[PDB]
């Protein structure tokens, strides 16, 4: 009962925070890859998500 | 108890010790050396 954000006439919208060191904790619970490669150090476009 | 979320975001298996001591006496697979020696199972590992 009203904690999920309302729906307007057609769309839900939201206000967030972003902070780019979330991107940082995301990326290392998610890039568990072999030995060689590193991961990137520009932002991926699955982290806005 | 409270802060169970907070602490779970870096910890990739979940810090069972004890579990991990009877495994390896009982001689079944052991965790990952990278899942050992990460900070959040290692600093309590080492004072246990």
């Amino acid at each position: 009962p009203e904690f999920l954000p309302a729906v307007a006439n057609g769309t839900a919208t939201l206000t967030v925070d972003w902070h780019p060191e979330r991107v940082a904790d995301h990326t290392g619970v998610t890039a568990t890859f072999g030995e060689p490669l590193a991961p990137s150090l520009t932002n991926v476009p699955d982290a806005l998500v | 108890d409270p802060v169970t979320d907070e602490l779970i975001v870096v910890r990739p298996i979940g810090f069972e010790p004890l579990q991990w001591v009877r495994a390896l006496a009982a001689e079944d697979p052991v965790p990952s050396d990278k899942h050992l020696t990460s900070a959040a199972v290692s600093v309590p590992g080492v004072l246990l």
